[PDB]
RNA sequence: CGAAGGUGUGCUGUGAGGCAUGCUGGAGGUAUCAGAAGUGCGAAUGCUGACAUAAGUAACGAUAAAGCGGGUGAAAAGCCCGCUCGCCGGAAGACCAAGGGUUCCUGUCCAACGUUAAUCGGGGCAGGGUGAGUCGACCCCUAAGGCGAGGCCGAAAGGCG
RNA sequence: CCCGGCGAGGGGAGUGAAAAAGAACCUGAAACCGUGUACGUACAAGCAGUGGGAGCACGCUGGCGUGUGACUGCGUACC
RNA sequence: UCUGUUUACCAGGUCAGGUCCGGAAGGAAGCAGCCAAGGCAGA
C-alpha cells in the first residue's frame, strides 16, 4: 500500500536536492532517517520533514507499520521560479532564477 | 517556568472560585467590544479542564510539548471525550502560557498596557 | 559622481509648476493636451 | 492582588474572545 | 572565452557522475545511552566511550 | 411586478429538489430565492468563540434560480402561472389556469 | 449513448492530406456544392512570452577582527545580555539647512525583500509619536530678476516697458 | 483528524456529477527537467543517418508485429 | 532473592478525577497516582 507526501515549492534547486534524495532511494526507513540526519546539506533537512510527514501519513491515515516500510519512489521536480534582478557594473542589469523544487516521496510496506 | 502541573494548580484553584456572571462584569473595556454573552459555561469547561488534565501521566503534564497524535488518542480516552477538546484545550494552555511568557519577560504593567482588542476593520464585528 | 538631478523643490515648481504652465500660451497648450491625454497629474504639485 | 487579578482576569477573559 | 556550440545533456550528465554524495556508513551505538552517533563524536546528550563527558 | 413574492407557497420546477413544495423565507435581487427545506446544502463552518458559534457541519439552504420555481395553486393542485390585473384601483396577481386572484 | 481541442494507434491517397478508433476532454461541431479571405512559417543580428546552455562554475560590495560564556528559540558565526579584543575620533562622533516622507518608538510576524542563516531589520501587519507670544516659515523691506494698468511696438500669437 | 515551527507544504475526512475543478483553480500542447521498465554502450574515431544485419526483450498464433541495434556498405547540416 | 531507582497509549490489579447506561438502585470502559511487572544498578 502506498502512502505520498509533498513538499511544494521547497527554496532549492532541483539539481542540489536529487544529490541527497539519491542517498535514500530504496532503503528501509530508519536507515534513511539516519542517512539524512548526519548527512550535512539544506536539502538534507528538507527531504527528511517530508520523509518523516510520509511516515506518520502511513500509520495514521492507513496503519501500516513503520518497520515494515521501505523508500519506493523518491523524486523532485521543477518548481516556478521566482525572477529577480541583479544590477551589474556598467549598468546592465541581470535577470535571476531563485529555483523552487517539489519533493515528492512515496512510501510503502511492500 | 510554567507547566500543565501549573496549569493543574491554576485550573482546581480556578474551579473553585469562578463564575462566568462575576467575570465578564469585572471589565467593560472587553464586554463592549466582544458579545457580553460569549465567556462560557464554567463549570462544564473547568470539569472537562479537570478531566483532561487529570488524565495525563505527570511527565506529559510537566512537559506539554509531547503530547502528540497517540497522547491525544488517549487523553481523550482515559477521560472519555473528543480528541478536539483534548486540542483546543492544549491550545488554551498554548496561548495561556503564552501570555505568562509576556507577563514574565516585560513587566506586569507593560504586558497589561500593550494588550489589544481588533476588529478586520473598524465597522461593527467586520 | 556629481550626477545631473540635484533636486530642489522652489526651482522644481517656478519650473515646471502649475502656475509657471498658466504663464504661457504653450503652457496652456500643454495642460490642454495633457487633460486631452487624461493624464493623472498634470504638473508637478505636492 | 496585582499578579493573582491579572492572572485570574487575562485568564478566564482571554480564555473568552479568541 | 566561452562556448561554441550548446553542450548537451548527455555531456551535463557525464560531468556530474562524480558529483554524488557519499551516503555515512557507520553509525555507532554508545554502549551507555545506547544512542547512534558519528565514530569519534560526542552524542546527543554528551556521551562518549561510555562516559557522560558533557553534561549537556 | 415581482411575480413571486415572500411567503408565496411554490413548488420546485428543476434540479434535485423537483416536484418539491414550499415556503418562499426571502427573496435575492439576482433573481434568485430561498426556499424552506428547499435546496439544502452542508456547509461546514471554522469555530467562531466571537460568535458563539460552533463549527461543524451545518445544513443551511441555498440560493436557487427564480426560474426554476413556481407559484403553487393548491386549488388546482398544480404549478401555475402568474399575470397582473387591475382591480379596483390595485394592480393585484393572478394565476394563468382557472383565472382566480391570490 | 460524449462536440471542439489534446494525445496514441490503425487503415488509405502520387502529394498537400483523409478516414476510423483507445485514452483525455466536458459543449459544441458540421456534410454537399457554392462564396470571400488578416488562408498555410524555420530562418528576416524578426516581435512577445516560456525554458535551456555555460554551472551548481564566477561572485556574495573595501584586508577595521574577532573570541567566549548566558538568553530566547523549530533551529544561533550574525539577534539580545555579559566579559574580553579590534577600528574611527577635524569622524566612521554631535547638531542643522537641502532633499526624502513615517524610515521614528512599541508589540507582533518570517512567505517575499536582506547577495547566506535570521528568533533580527530602514522588510510585513497593528498600534503609538511631532504641543511654541520669544526656534523657523508666515508676515514688514528691498537685490539680481520676473510679471506688468495705461503706453510704445508688432502679418496673428506676441515684443519691450 | 495526522506530520510540521500555534508555519509553509502536505496526507486523510467531507462538500460536489467531477477536487488529475482547491482559489498558484476550464481545456493543459512544445521546448525543458525528472522517476520507473526494455535493449544498447567502457580497444573506440567524424552532419549520428540510411542500406544490410546478428543477438536480446516484449506482443501474438513453429510464423508475424513492436522496442532495441553489436557489426558492416554508402554518407562533409539547412538557408 | 532484599534495597536503590526507572517504563505515556497500545503486558496486569486498584483504578481518584472525569465520562457512558439508568428516573433511582447501582453497574461500566478506563486515563492518572500506587503496587506488581519489565530496563539498569547497591549486595
Ligand atoms: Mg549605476
Ligand atoms: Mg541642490
Ligand atoms: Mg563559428
Ligand atoms: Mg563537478
Ligand atoms: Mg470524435
Ligand atoms: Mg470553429
Ligand atoms: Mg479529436
Ligand atoms: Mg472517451
Ligand atoms: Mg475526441
Ligand atoms: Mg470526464
Ligand atoms: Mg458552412
Ligand atoms: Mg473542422
Ligand atoms: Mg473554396
Ligand atoms: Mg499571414
Ligand atoms: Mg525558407
Ligand atoms: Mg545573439
Ligand atoms: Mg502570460
Ligand atoms: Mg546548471
Ligand atoms: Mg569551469
Ligand atoms: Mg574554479
Ligand atoms: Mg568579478
Ligand atoms: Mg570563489
Ligand atoms: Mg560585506
Ligand atoms: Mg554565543
Ligand atoms: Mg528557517
Ligand atoms: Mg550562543
Ligand atoms: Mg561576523
Ligand atoms: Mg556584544
Ligand atoms: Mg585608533
Ligand atoms: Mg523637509
Ligand atoms: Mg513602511
Ligand atoms: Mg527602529
Ligand atoms: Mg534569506
Ligand atoms: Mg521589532
Ligand atoms: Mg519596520
Ligand atoms: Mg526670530
Ligand atoms: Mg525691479
Ligand atoms: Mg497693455
Ligand atoms: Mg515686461
Ligand atoms: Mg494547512
Ligand atoms: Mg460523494
Ligand atoms: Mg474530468
Ligand atoms: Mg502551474
Ligand atoms: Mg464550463
Ligand atoms: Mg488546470
Ligand atoms: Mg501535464
Ligand atoms: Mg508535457
Ligand atoms: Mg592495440
Ligand atoms: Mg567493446
Ligand atoms: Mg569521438
Ligand atoms: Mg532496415
Ligand atoms: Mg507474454
Ligand atoms: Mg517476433
Ligand atoms: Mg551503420
Ligand atoms: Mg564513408
Amino acid at each position: 500500500m502506498e502512502t505520498i507526501a509533498k513538499h511544494r515549492h521547497a527554496r532549492s534547486s532541483a539539481q542540489k536536492v536529487r544529490l541527497v534524495a539519491d542517498l535514500i532511494r530504496g532503503k528501509k526507513v530508519s536507515q534513511a532517517l539516519d542517512i539524512l540526519t548526519y548527512t550535512n546539506k539544506k536539502a538534507a533537512v528538507l527531504v527528511k520533514k517530508v520523509l518523516e510527514s510520509a511516515i506518520a501519513n502511513a500509520e495514521h491515515n492507513d496503519g501500516a507499520d513503520i518497520d515494515d516500510l521501505k523508500v519506493t519512489k523518491i523524486f523532485v521536480d521543477e518548481g516556478p521560479s521566482m525572477k529577480r534582478i541583479m544590477p551589474r557594473a556598467k549598468g546592465r542589469a541581470d535577470r535571476i532564477l531563485k529555483r523552487t523544487s517539489h519533493i515528492t516521496v512515496v512510501v510503502s510496506d511492500r | 517556568g510554567f507547566d500543565l502541573n501549573d496549569f493543574l494548580e491554576q485550573l482546581r484553584q480556578m474551579k473553585n472560585m469562578g463564575g462566568x456572571x462575576x467575570x465578564x462584569x469585572x471589565x467593560x473595556x472587553x464586554x463592549x467590544x466582544x458579545x457580553x454573552x460569549x465567556x462560557x459555561x464554567d463549570d462544564k469547561v473547568l470539569v472537562r479542564m479537570e478531566a483532561i488534565i487529570n488524565s495525563m501521566t505527570m511527565k506529559e503534564r510537566a512537559k506539554p510539548e509531547i503530547i502528540k497524535g497517540s497522547r491525544k488518542r488517549r487523553i481523550a480516552a482515559g477521560c472519555g471525550m473528543q480528541v478536539q477538546d483534548v486540542n483546543r484545550l492544549l491550545k488554551q494552555f498554548d496561548d495561556m502560557q503564552r501570555m505568562m511568557k509576556k507577563m514574565k519577560k516585560g513587566g506586569x504593567x507593560x504586558x497589561x498596557x500593550x494588550x489589544x482588542x481588533x476588529x478586520x476593520x473598524x465597522x461593527x464585528x467586520x | 559622481m556629481k550626477r545631473t538631478f540635484q533636486p530642489s523643490v522652489l526651482k522644481r515648481n517656478r519650473s515646471h509648476g502649475f502656475r509657471a504652465r498658466m504663464a504661457t500660451k504653450n503652457g496652456r497648450q500643454v495642460l490642454a493636451r495633457r487633460r486631452a491625454k487624461g493624464r493623472a497629474r498634470l504638473t508637478v504639485s505636492k | 492582588m496585582k499578579q493573582s487579578t491579572l492572572a485570574l482576569l487575562l485568564l478566564l477573559l482571554l480564555l473568552t474572545p479568541v | 572565452a566561452v562556448q561554441q556550440n550548446k553542450p548537451t545533456r548527455s555531456k551535463r550528465g557525464m560531468r556530474r557522475s562524480h558529483d554524488a554524495l557519499t551516503a555515512v556508513t557507520s553509525l555507532s551505538v554508545d554502549k551507555t545511552s545506547g544512542e547512534k552517533h558519528l565514530r569519534h563524536h560526542i552524542t546527543a546528550d554528551g556521551y562518549y566511550r561510555g562516559r557522560k563527558v558533557i553534561a549537556k | 411586478a415581482a411575480k413571486i413574492r415572500r411567503d408565496d407557497e411554490v413548488i420546485v420546477l428543476t434540479g434535485k429538489d423537483k416536484g418539491k413544495r414550499g415556503k418562499v423565507k426571502n427573496v435575492l435581487s439576482s433573481g434568485k430565492v430561498i426556499v424552506e427545506g428547499i435546496n439544502l446544502v452542508k456547509k461546514h463552518q471554522k469555530p467562531v468563540p466571537a460568535l458563539n458559534q460552533p463549527g461543524g457541519i451545518v445544513e443551511k439552504e441555498a440560493a436557487i434560480q427564480v426560474s426554476n420555481v413556481a407559484i403553487f395553486n393548491a386549488a388546482t393542485g398544480k404549478a401555475d402561472r402568474v399575470g397582473f390585473r387591475f382591480e379596483d384601483g390595485k394592480k393585484v396577481r393572478f394565476f394563468k389556469s382557472n383565472s382566480e386572484t391570490i
